[PDB]
């Protein structure tokens, strides 16, 4: 049986991720090939250092890469909807129901589960993008990755977030928010209260000239060269330095950025008479100094054309943790695209783990953009028990061997609600009984008031049973539920449809 | 060297065909499984489609690889059919073991191959249903295709790829005595988008979008130009201004260049309301003669390979312009609307709405190199299986009522003819019992009873017989019972079966006189 | 402490063991046949094609073939013949079944099939058979039956010699006025010296012990037996002092004359039956031993004198001639002895033996196996053994088959056309309805391929005559040739066979296939 070696095969990984998913959950050290210590939550960094062995590994690995490029969440939800989805096969391939049988059952459970989710939502993002508004979002989002963080991380992100979503209004067709629009930096040493977020670029390479400050004025113009500076060299071959900066501040220039490498007398003098003076090693950082500063490369060199310089507010250089950095911000005008994440934190790995989270919070908004994706949905497993239910129903409702499929596609359901008490370390014993009960009620109408808010209480607050999602504003995103039942749903289906591996022609 | 006898040779070749057979099994059928080929390196394709598995697939067995190669050859022939051939073989020469070990020389065994084939291209003459080729027998061809599509799809691609299929293969095959090239129909691939967003495109796709931030993305009944000189810039200063004129030097030929391309944009579709002017060129073109073009609301592309053009110059019937000196108001060729798709890196130029160029591109979306190399097989199947339609009027009743009632002529019609002879009547029974293989491993890949259902086949076909009428008999895989594949929808080839026999009965017999396994060479 | 097969597999140790019996036993079949050694390791060698011989007496390795064997021991002891064709047919039976194992009939299907066949099996079993008539002139009938047993078991150039021999011996024992035959009552014996061929039929009984006297009479014409279970040997009453040579035997004479009274009064008796008369005579045959003056004086009356009788043979020699055995001689009498004729004792260096043949009314026969090697000894033994209870079938059971497989190949006719047109079963158990008809060509077939003859071709040849008859609306008894290699009419060359084999042979071969084809799991106990 291939498909009982392929169950044996995800075991492992469902074993890996089974205990991950949740603000609860346990760590992994990651040993990387080149010398490298990664102690993370994401299952996403996971399954990118994991080497892959056998090849049903290989469907649902790059499953989680359809999840993880195109949503910026739904890493786990793909790995514990999959894992529990091919378990739970277990038992229908045991009763005898053939692979392109259970198939089709899941195929049809398809069609049932997202007809549900529509019907699932509780409220919805107006789009107001206001830091209320924002905070409901980002507060469940960086919940999973530090627990009880929540208060710095939610004050980080949602004050830089108010930094690259600029005032807009009627805006439907115009996107905004690039995953490139919040840059996240690591310094050594300080602790959570010691981050901060910065209007603008930061370098983290130590200031370079010898000018701490521009002038007083708004929008300090600015200009950014391709082209080496030095004595100017004819077009042709040829086997002035500082005349450039005379060049460059006829239009109101304080800031003089070099995409290039400096001449003799303008490394002196451009900094001896209070100009700015930088070469950014990253060419892409000088695409976003473009967008930052609004700095235009000129392609040419000594010859800053009016239309190659942009308009920065302000550009000083700063010490953040006591190691020295770089900024190239705006303040309060030519709103800058591009904002910083300052991590202050003494341990490299929570530093850079830190960050890996914020990264997400980041992506977490790219998927808050307009495309349908206001949606909320009741978190805590209200969405995954009412579908327990409603997935029920429609057994019922189904003749034929069909019904035996909607039943464990049902229970497969089960494994978020427990995975969230097994990381609490709440017996699951009592708190998934619980859970039936909490949501499977008599209403006295077709509306469950109440009763669709049941959660799952991941808190110290010793309770019998759960708590309601509203006490912390505990909301999942529709569409991250949405696309991850599409992805999970397809990805089982591939694994189940395996019936031969066979080696090709070598 | 190597020699086997006392009929070990027959021994040996039924177990590697038995297993092939095993192999290949259960991927027949809409209820088929999937078949995984792993390179190695890492590269999984998951296949349904036998082409692919029989090509790519390691055979360890010495006799396993005649089947290969053979099967391989009737790929390249009807383009369809090749698990067909596979279970047609193993089953041949598994029902042949039996006989002989009953004594049957394999010789006679051999002629009854042959004398049967002789009937069973009777059978298919008068089976056969001659279709018209009218706009209206859609009905016929979204059948043919929910047919040939449904066996290498997951049946959530059924609904998207009828249409997409069915439409293209209209555009190539005019309602008369025309033509069929599947070079007329572009396969395109491309991720970002789930799989079941694959979409039919009225025209040709160019992958490479141009290098300028206000390329204008909506442009509607415009003229098209392909250029191939570069326009881009083509030395001593001392001071701004040489400077600047030693840049505007090179750029001056291109300038010039320019004003009759911006003349030819006053000319042709100017002073035009809903219409514009686009231009594409083989070379470079100058940033700054990217900002003219943006100037004068032209559509530009540059850095392009000829042969995507070459389509251009039948899609939308230009002159390509070697000099733009030399640039003339008439080259140009019509386009409609004009679409140019963002994904994550480059930008995709949907030339549309196009005067009549008979050529379409179906744009293949999804995920993983898994699904892409499903659909880029389905789609190039599915396109080829259907031109087989339009190029033989000749449609077969499917669901297996070709194999399934050859074991009613076989059995009944011969034995009154007599056509043969006593001790060959052995191969004309082997013969029938085999072509039971089709239908029944169709059965046994759905999960109903093997036995049953060629029973409940059996009743509708002697009730028809009792009846007097003409009744088509399938497999309804559905529900279990018996279907009528007119009815129901489900279309076979005549080209196909035709080779599919033919070709069988050869391979069968030449595995069936295998004497003696002589190892040369070494 | 348990092993079993979750998978079906079980059905292919059970099938691949059934292919063995096949192999091993199937060779024998048939006038064609080849014969089997069996070795003892003692150094005896049984030379057989005895089916119930290579049942019961071989080394089974397989654990499914004990059943088989053991199985088809049971048909020998209900008919007495055609241990072989059970063999066949469950081997067969099973390899036609695996076919349609493989393709997912429920083992329950295939059986239910092997007992709806029985029951049609019946059928034709009784409209095939032909009633025989109690004519004793049925000579022709009763001669050809025994070449029907006697050509499997036998080179067929000892047929010629048995032939007549078990037919004359069977019409002796078959009893008029409907009454019955006792197939105890055919006495079986082993003689060595001479060769096969010299095995003969005797009208009587033949004794061990025969005559240890130079003057003992070769033959008596007309004999009067007298069967004597008085001690004539030294006795003595229930003192002896001698002092010289001279008065030894004065005084055990006078003890043994207790004896010479008898003696005298023995002689008494043949003086008062023809003592001197003509054409008459007197043969004595002792329970006890004889005195050496004693056999002098038996032969001073020309007297043949027969000494220490084994008990059942003495039992036996009561009814032989019809006497009766005397306690004393005190008590002789002149009607006590039994009639009969030729009477001669055969010289074998080894032992000279009593022919004791045409008594008064014994209505009982022996067969003298004659033969020098003990490989001929047994083959001969069993052929006698067989034949007497096939001749024994046919004159119990008035019914006689067409052989030369006439039944193994009409009823695969009439099995595979009639059945599903009947709608006697059901459309899925049609596989039961094939089955059986393919396995029953195993016999016809079997029967070819032992002859050297085209398998297939023979059977062809056999259909093509069946069909003649379909138009021309007339019973033709169709069969195998196995000499010329093509058809030929069982009731003209004379083949026949039993209804009560057959009758049993389909009946135990559908009770043993069905037993092994529901077996699922094979169990270890005490283990």
């Amino acid at each position: 049986g291939q498909i009982i070696k392929s169950i044996a095969a995800i075991r492992e990984l469902h074993q890996m991720c089974l205990t991950s998913m949740g603000p609860c959950g346990r760590n992994k050290i990651i040993v990387n090939h080149l010398g490298k210590i990664i102690i993370t939550n994401d299952a996403a960094t996971m399954l990118r250092e994991l080497d892959i062995v056998h090849p049903a590994v290989k469907v649902l690995v790059m499953a989680t890469e359809q999840q993880k490029i195109d949503m910026g969440d739904g890493t786990n939800l793909v790995m514990i909807l999959a894992g529990e989805l091919l378990n739970v096969s277990e038992k229908l391939i045991s009763m005898g129901l053939s692979a392109v049988e259970i198939i089709q059952g899941y195929n049809m459970a398809r069609k049932f589960t997202l007809k549900e989710l529509d019907e699932m939502v509780v409220g919805e993002i107006t789009d107001k993008n206001d830091k209320n508004e924002l905070l409901k979002m980002i507060k469940p989002v960086i919940s999973s990755k530090k627990y009880g963080s929540e208060d710095i991380l939610s004050e980080l992100v949602s004050e830089a977030v108010s930094h690259v979503l600029p005032v807009a209004q009627q805006a439907g067709e115009i996107p905004y928010f690039n995953v490139d629009s919040i840059r996240v930096v690591k310094i050594m040493g300080g602790s959570l209260s010691n981050s901060t977020v910065i209007k603008g670029m930061v370098f983290n390479r130590e200031p370079e000239g010898h000018v701490k400050s521009l002038s007083e004025d708004k929008k300090h113009k600015v200009a950014v060269f391709t082209c080496p500076l030095d004595i100017a060299n004819t077009e042709t071959k040829g086997t002035q330095i500082d005349a450039m900066m005379k060049e460059i501040a006829d239009m109101g220039v304080e800031c003089i950025v070099a995409g290039a490498g400096v001449g003799e007398l303008a490394l002196h003098y451009l900094n001896r008479y209070g100009i700015l003076v930088l070469k950014v090693p990253s060419k892409f950082e000088l695409r976003r100094l473009c967008r930052v500063c609004g700095a235009t490369p000129l392609p040419r060199l000594g010859a800053p054309t009016p239309e190659e310089l942009g308009l920065v507010e302000t550009v000083k250089t700063m010490e953040i943790g006591g190691d020295r950095v770089t900024v190239f911000k705006q303040e309060q005008g030519e709103i800058s695209r591009t904002s910083t994440i300052i991590l202050r934190g003494a341990t490299q790995n929570n530093l850079d783990d830190i960050e890996r989270a914020i990264d997400d919070g980041v992506a977490a908004v790219k998927g808050l953009m307009k495309p349908s994706g206001g949606k909320l949905l009741p978190g805590a497993g209200a969405t995954e028990i009412e579908l327990i239910s409603r997935i029920t129903k429609y057994g019922e409702r189904t003749p034929g061997l069909l019904q035996l499929a909607i039943k464990q596609f049902a229970v497969a359901f089960e494994v978020v609600p427990r995975t969230l008490a097994e990381t609490a370390g709440l017996d699951v014993n009592e708190v998934l009984p619980n859970l039936y009960a909490a949501h499977n009620v008599t209403e006295p109408g077709a509306v469950k008031t109440d009763h669709l808010y049941k959660g799952v209480d991941i808190d110290g607050e010793s309770d019998e049973g759960v708590k309601d999602i509203r006490e912390e504003n505990i909301y999942d995103m529709l569409a991250t539920k949405k696309f991850a039942i599409n992805v999970a749903t397809e990805a089982a289906t591939t694994v189940l449809s395996i019936d031969q591996i066979i080696m090709a022609k070598k | 060297a190597e020699s086997l006898r006392r009929d070990a040779a027959l021994k040996v070749n039924v177990t590697s065909a038995e297993g092939l057979q095993s192999v290949l099994e259960t991927n027949l059928g809409p209820k088929g499984t999937l078949k995984m080929l792993v390179d190695g390196a890492g590269n999984i394709k998951l296949t349904k489609d036998g082409k692919v598995l029989l090509t790519e697939m390691q055979i360890q067995s010495p006799t396993a690889v005649l089947i290969a190669r053979a099967a391989a050859a009737q790929d390249e022939i009807t383009g369809d059919g090749t698990t067909t051939v596979v279970c047609l073989v193993g089953e041949l020469l598994r029902q042949a073991h039996r006989f002989i070990q009953e004594g049957v020389h394999p010789r006679i065994i051999t002629d009854g191959f042959e004398i049967a084939r002789k009937e069973s291209m009777k059978f298919l003459d008068e089976f056969k249903i001659s279709k018209t080729n009218l706009s209206n027998d859609r009905e016929f061809l979204l059948q043919v295709a929910r047919s040939s599509l449904l066996t290498k799809v997951d049946a959530d691609l059924t609904e998207v790829l009828t249409p997409i299929v069915t439409d293209a293969v209209l555009s190539v095959y005019d309602a008369q005595a025309d033509n069929l090239d599947l070079h007329m129909v572009e396969i395109m691939q491309m991720q970002h988008l789930s799989p079941k967003d694959t979409t039919f495109i009225k025209g040709l796709v160019l992958d490479h979008g141009g290098r300028h931030p206000d390329m204008p993305t909506r442009v509607k009944n415009a003229y098209v130009l392909i250029l191939n000189v570069s326009l881009e810039y083509e030395f001593f200063y001392s001071s701004a201004d040489q400077r600047d004129k030693l840049a505007a030097s090179e750029r001056k030929f291109v300038d010039a260049k320019l004003k009759k391309i911006i003349d030819l944009k006053n000319e042709v579709c100017g002073m035009d309301p809903d219409k514009g002017f686009v231009i594409i060129n083989q070379k470079g073109i100058d940033p700054m003669s990217l900002d003219v073009f943006a100037k004068h609301n032209i559509l530009a592309l540059r850095r392009a390979k000829r042969r995507n053009m070459e389509r251009l110059q039948l899609v939308t019937g230009g002159e390509a312009q070697n000099s733009v000196e030399d640039l003339s108001p008439q080259i140009l060729g019509f386009s409609g609307l004009v679409y140019q798709e963002t994904i994550g890196e480059e930008k995709f130029t949907y030339v549309t709405e196009n005067t009549d160029p008979k050529s379409c591109t179906i744009l293949i979306k999804g995920s993983t190199h898994y699904a892409l190399a499903q659909t880029k097989d389905a789609v190039r199947d599915g396109l080829r299986a259907v031109a087989n339609v339009l190029k033989d009027k000749n449609i077969i009743p499917g669901a297996g009522a070709f194999y399934i009632a050859l074991s009613r002529y076989l059995r009944s019609a011969n034995m009154n003819k007599l056509g043969a002879k006593g001790k060959t009547k052995t191969g004309i029974e082997a013969f029938a019992e085999a072509l039971l293989v089709i239908p029944k491993t169709l059965v046994k890949n759905s999960g109903f009873d093997p036995l049953d259902v060629l029973a409940m086949v059996e009743d509708e076909l002697d009730d028809a017989q009792d009846s007097d009428e003409t009744r088509y008999v399938g497999v309804d895989l559905n529900i279990g019972d018996s279907c009528d594949p007119t009815i129901e929808g489900i279309w076979d080839s005549y080209r196909v079966l035709r080779n599919a026999i033919t070709g069988a009965t050869g391979i069968a017999s030449n595995l069936l006189l295998c004497d003696e396994l002589l190892r040369a060479g070494r």
